């Protein structure tokens, strides 16, 4: 799935010729234990990150208006995507087995 | 042997490089080429003078004119001698005071033994004595000369001074602008401070003694000898009760600081006096050229050569123009307007415009602070205006042929303002006595042309929205006014003119026909139209009424037009045609577009965003219970309160055009959050004192009535709903002064204080500071503000506001540079003066070394030139480079710092410079100097008064003059002073202190705890090329923007736009069709410029 992603990002900048992206990547690097102990849409919705999200979709449904094209929305989904695969399948495995005083 | 043969019984030798004593006077001051006092070689000036002025041929004789000045009768003769008898006991009072400082601690017989007395902070008088038998004594013609000065500034300190605002308040006493107190701002303007009494008193005494500076001499002697002599006179003025002294104490308000500060207020002369016709006669016989006068006829007043405090700027040429063409008006007096002032008395003129008499008893501390400030501006204006028509009245029969010409000076900002502080650009019930607007109109029938230019005149007097409506409908109007609540009025205003007599009742009849139309300029429109019914001649009426043409949120329009980058948007052609940028529609005016198109302006729209984003933040805290009831108390104390909040019965929530109209001004100037925050919290706080003076009121009335009653008697109509606001005011002050938000993480949180209101009111003497105020205050960021300034960038455009960041992190950055190297320059030539024998602590650095370290500072672009004007934007006079005392009187009080010119740290003043120097400041100097430009006009500031016989062609001429200014570019002539600044700025040279500052404005929160000057550096030229960018595009939007059809409505009174012959038709289309088709050139333009840089079948 990556490398397809990363052929098609670079088939989009062809054609068309960074806020929640931090608070995300602080989700994934919690070390508590009591505070990811209550899920993550608790902590999603005390780490307010719900609010950057709504912008970019209000654009794409057309509830406010922009003067962004479709190519310039469209770098922008692709983008909060592998965010999220960076961060929760390469980042987090790595803070449990930080834990321990061994390599199992 | 020039200055040394004119004074040579001085003591010491005139030699720098001697062994005994040395005089300081003769080494700094050198006899002028040409002279320029008429005092200088004699012996008594206080004898010469006034012999001088005990007749008119004498006067002549000795001024060398033809003729004096006709208010110079034998009254004011009479009056003057009086004067020059108390001015030689004010001498007597000096000679003693010297007398005394040389017999305590010897310090006569030490002076006489070769000890340095002389270069004492407090002993520098001693450089104009002379030996005297054992003793020393003045100089004669030295100190009866500078006792004359002493005699003028008495008589007209007062109406020269400046104006202090909130903000140089908050500088000279060190609280934050913010929690300034109750009244402290009418307290200070009052008075002047001691810097501002002895400055411009020994700035007299300089020009009275006739002599120039020497360059190569220190500062502490040409500066101190001068201010010396001017404290001594101060506090001999003070022991006369000429001047009166108070002190204000800072730790009474608040504990924590230390500062004193005392006030001076030269005592007033009666109305009466003889001497207010003619108070610059002293000025006039001593000076060849004298500065204080006033302009008849043929006197046409001299063109400035530098800013207004500002000496290291001078006029452009383009701004010298325009300042000759603004002095060649000729004022005018309007004789029935004066006879009404003076028949009504300035009692009753108190009482119907001001506030009237007061009772302290039954009002609040607070409140009755405010009132006395309201009645001093009418009253100061008043006496004023009858002053300047005694000296009118002198010089002819006919007082209503006498021109009049008043001085122009250009302000830092680049704004034309009116010498003084009284005249008709700034007072307003000045501005109805004096006009230079004339007319003749035919009034003889109602159907003419002449009579519809009239009919505007009176509605637009009355509180009339002319500019929203066609003339029909205006006509209409006006006339169920002249018949309905006006008749009563006109019908005592019609027996005035034939009579010239009042009734004793003449307040009330006014109050209640004009009601909330009551103003200075509505007066005369009811004298005007009275004055018609009663002519004989209706064809040949002659008239000074006028209409001006007012721009239609003249701030804001001028900021999206001039600073915004990027392609053409929907939203903001339909905001830009509120200020009237019309698009595809020719000979389109403003009264068309608010009758048909659109009926709201640029406050109602951002009023009506703002309710949109409050209901957004009430549904994020939906679940929080506490946060709810927070938001709602804040809601209901302002409904109480204020009129512009309003809460239905269901609990919907209400807002008005008028809650917007402040935030949304001072925005553009700009003002942070918490200035915002602050002013809002202001306003409630007014109210509340005001409703305190009705219980007071109320109690005396019947001592039995309840405390809700005598709160809310009129705002509920039974006593169980007054029993219910009570509850509500007291359960609403507890809340939002008991807990505040905190917004950590991205979220609000409540936090107590615990310093919550309790206890039981005093209405005498509520109120509310300290920590109390502080609640307040955050309560309202938070909840209200924030909301409100997401609604005021949704309508100005996002793209406006990214210009704004930008150019206050360049102008920051580049004065906090220019503020290091000049304190890191004087340092180290002041550790040089430190191997001079000949040089002594406390003299400071000289006027030609302050040039060359001023000179050394040009390879950093420290002025901004725009190809028609300059500003400076770290320009200014403070005292923390020299840090030392310059003089002192002979009682070692009246301290007095040294204060030199040196550049100062910027802030948020870079964002008004531009805004209004580019904006409003360019479009009135072309006005003033543009081919075929209007004649007999007043140029108040995004205004202008116009003749009924000429409103039609200066209006569209006004139009042209907003559509030059808008081919600016403001921030290309910012980017271009910041990209040299850059090329050869040192960051490695720079204090720890400035770099900390530096990083405050180029790196961000984390970035910035431990910054190296490398990371500085580098982000310090990313804004460099922010500002390219930006510039790039708004060159291209006027480029495109000229090739369409376009009609300009600016001035929107009259209904005459300006249309700029575009050649391309954007008709019939859309809001949304117009920016695709203004999109396509812009694409164009740009591939242009890049092609440009570039270069059978």
């Amino acid at each position: 799935i990556d490398r397809a992603n990363q052929y098609v990002t670079d088939s989009i900048e062809r054609l068309s010729e960074a806020h929640l992206a931090k608070l995300t990547a602080a989700i994934a690097s919690e070390k508590q234990g009591e505070i990811v102990a209550q899920g993550v849409m608790t902590a999603m919705n005390q780490g307010k990150v719900w609010q950057p999200f709504h912008d970019l979709v209000n654009d794409i449904v057309g509830r406010t208006k922009t003067n962004a094209n479709v190519y310039d929305l469209i770098k922008l989904v692709k983008s909060q995507i592998s965010q999220d695969r960076q961060q929760f399948r390469e980042h987090l495995p790595t803070v449990i087995a930080g834990k321990f005083s061994r390599k199992l | 042997e020039g200055i040394d043969a004119v004074y040579p019984s001085l003591v010491g030798t005139a030699d720098s490089k001697a062994e005994g004593i040395k005089n300081y006077f003769k080494l700094s001051f050198t006899l002028p080429e040409e002279q320029k006092s008429r005092t200088v070689g004699s012996e008594a000036p206080l004898k010469d003078v006034a012999q001088a002025l005990s007749s008119r041929a004498r006067y002549e004789l000795f001024t060398e004119k033809e003729t004096a000045n006709p208010a110079f009768n034998g009254e004011v003769i009479k009056r003057y001698k009086e004067l020059m008898e108390h001015g030689e006991g004010i001498a007597d009072i000096l000679r003693s005071r010297l007398a005394k400082f040389l017999n305590t601690k010897d310090v006569g017989k030490r002076f006489a033994q070769g000890t340095e007395a002389n270069r004492w902070v407090g002993g520098k008088l001693l450089n104009i004595v002379e030996q005297d038998g054992d003793t020393f004594k003045y100089n004669e013609q030295l100190l009866q000369t500078a006792v004359l000065a002493g005699l003028q500034w008495r008589l007209t300190a007062t109406s020269n001074t400046a104006i202090k605002d909130a903000k140089d308040v908050a500088a000279i006493t060190g609280i934050d602008q913010a929690l300034l107190p109750e009244g402290l701002v009418e307290q200070f303007d009052t008075g002047m401070t001691l810097t501002e009494a002895v400055s411009s008193l020994a700035q007299k005494i300089e020009s009275y003694w006739g002599l120039s500076r020497n360059p190569n001499a220190p500062l502490g002697y040409t500066k101190g000898i001068p201010t010396a002599m001017a404290a001594e006179i101060l506090a001999a003025f003070v022991e006369s009760t000429d001047v009166v002294e108070n002190i204000v104490d800072m730790s009474e308000i608040d504990p924590d600081n230390k500062k004193t500060i005392g006030l001076y207020t030269i005592t007033e002369l009666d109305s009466f006096d003889p001497i207010n016709s003619f108070p610059t006669a002293i000025e006039e016989a001593v000076l060849v050229n004298p500065t204080e006068k006033m302009f008849f006829g043929d006197d046409i007043p001299p063109v400035a050569n530098t800013q207004l405090r500002n000496p290291a700027v001078r006029n452009t040429p383009e701004q010298k123009a325009a300042l000759k063409a603004e002095q060649a008006t000729e004022f005018y007096v309007h004789t029935p307007m004066v006879q009404f002032y003076e028949t009504l008395g300035k009692d009753r003129i108190l009482e119907l415009m001001g506030a009237g008499t007061l009772n302290k008893e039954l009002l609040n501390d607070n409140h009755a602070k405010s009132l006395e400030g309201k009645n001093r501006s009418v009253e100061d204006s008043y006496n004023q205006l009858f002053s300047v028509i005694e000296q009118v009245r002198a010089q002819s029969e006919d007082i209503s042929t006498v021109p009049i010409h008043y001085a122009y000076n250009m302000t830092r900002v680049g704004r034309m303002q009116m010498l003084g502080k009284y005249n008709p650009q700034s007072a307003k019930l000045v501005r109805e006595a004096i006009l230079p607007t004339k007319a003749t109109l035919d009034l003889s029938n109602q159907n003419n042309e002449d009579f519809s230019a009239f009919q505007l005149g009176l509605a637009q007097a009355l509180d009339i929205k002319v500019h929203t409506m066609t003339r029909e409908v205006m006509s209409d109007e006006l006339t169920k006014l002249l018949e309905g609540n006006l008749k009563p009025a006109i019908d005592m205003m019609v027996e005035f003119n034939t009579t010239g007599s009042l009734p004793e009742n003449a307040v009330d009849v006014l109050n209640t026909a004009l009601g909330d139309r009551k103003s200075f300029v509505a007066l005369m429109a009811l004298m005007e139209y009275s004055r018609y019914l009663v002519a004989e001649d209706k064809s040949a009426f002659v008239t000074p009424l006028y209409v001006e043409a007012d721009g239609v949120t003249n701030g804001p329009i001028n900021a999206m037009m001039l600073m915004t980058g990027g392609l053409f948007t929907p939203d903001w052609i339909r905001n830009i045609a509120k200020g009237g940028l019309f698009i595809g529609s020719p000979n389109k005016t403003m009264n068309e577009h608010r009758s048909t198109a659109d009926n709201n302006d640029l406050y109602q729209a951002s009023t009506n965003a703002l309710m949109e984003s409050l209901g957004k933040l009430r549904s994020n805290y939906a679940s929080n219970m506490p946060i709810q009831s927070q938001i709602d108390s804040l809601l209901s104390l302002m409904d109480l309160f204020l009129p512009d909040i309003n809460l239905g019965e269901n609990g919907a929530l209400e807002l008005k055009r008028g809650i917007a109209k402040n935030p949304l001004t001072i925005t553009i100037y700009g003002s942070g959050a918490r200035g915002i925050a602050g002013k809002l919290v202001s306003s409630v706080t007014d109210a509340i004192y005001e409703r305190m003076s009705d219980v007071l009121k109320a109690r005396a009335k019947d001592p039995n009535i309840s405390a809700a009653m005598a709160m809310f008697g009129k705002q509920a109509a039974s006593e169980a709903h007054a029993e219910e606001l009570l509850a509500r005011f007291l359960k609403d002050m507890e809340t939002l002064t008991s807990t505040v938000p905190v917004k950590r993480k991205g979220v609000l949180e409540l936090q107590s204080t615990g310093t919550g209101a309790k206890g039981k009111i005093n209405p005498k003497t509520y109120t509310i500071k300290g920590e109390q105020l502080k609640a307040l205050q955050e309560n309202m960021l938070h909840f209200f503000v924030e909301p409100l300034r997401n609604g005021i960038t949704q309508t100005v455009g996002e793209s406006l506001v990214y210009s704004t960041e930008q150019l206050q992190k360049a102008t920051q950055i580049q004065s906090v540079v220019l503020e290091d190297m000049f304190k890191q320059r004087v340092q180290e030539k002041l550790a040089e003066k430190a191997k001079d024998p000949t040089w002594k602590k406390g003299d400071f650095l000289t006027q030609k070394e302050l040039n060359d370290i001023q000179a050394s500072l040009n390879n950093l672009a420290p002025m901004i030139e725009t190809g028609s004007q300059t500003f400076y934007i770290a320009g200014s006079e403070n005292a923390e480079v020299a840090n030392q005392v310059l003089a002192t009187n002979l009682d070692d009080r009246m301290r007095v710092p040294m204060s030199i010119y040196a550049p100062a740290q910027a802030g948020v003043a870079g964002i008004p410079f531009m805004t209004i120097g580019t904006g409003d400041g360019m479009m009135m100097q072309t006005l003033s100097t543009m081919k075929g430009a209007p004649k007999n006009t007043l140029k108040i500031f995004d205004g202008m008064n116009i003749g009924l016989n000429d409103i039609t062609d200066a209006s569209r001429k006004a139009n042209e003059a907003v559509y030059t200014s808008w081919q600016g570019n403001p921030i290309k002539n910012v980017y271009e002073s910041y990209a040299k600044f850059m090329k050869n700025v040192d960051f490695s040279k720079l204090s720890p202190e400035a770099l900390e500052a530096i990083g405050k404005s180029a790196l961000e929160y984390d970035q910035r705890e431990n910054a190296t000057v490398d990371d500085i550096a580098n982000a310090a030229s990313l804004i460099e090329r922010n500002l390219r960018n930006i510039a790039l595009g708004v060159d291209i939007r006027h480029k495109v923007l000229d090739k369409v059809n376009l009609s300009i409505d600016q001035m929107a009174a009259v209904g005459a736009p300006y249309q700029n012959n575009g050649k391309i038709d954007l008709s019939n289309m859309t809001p949304e069709q117009q920016a695709d088709e203004l999109n396509k050139l812009f694409r164009e333009e740009l591939e242009a410029r890049k092609q440009k840089v570039a270069k059978v079948g």
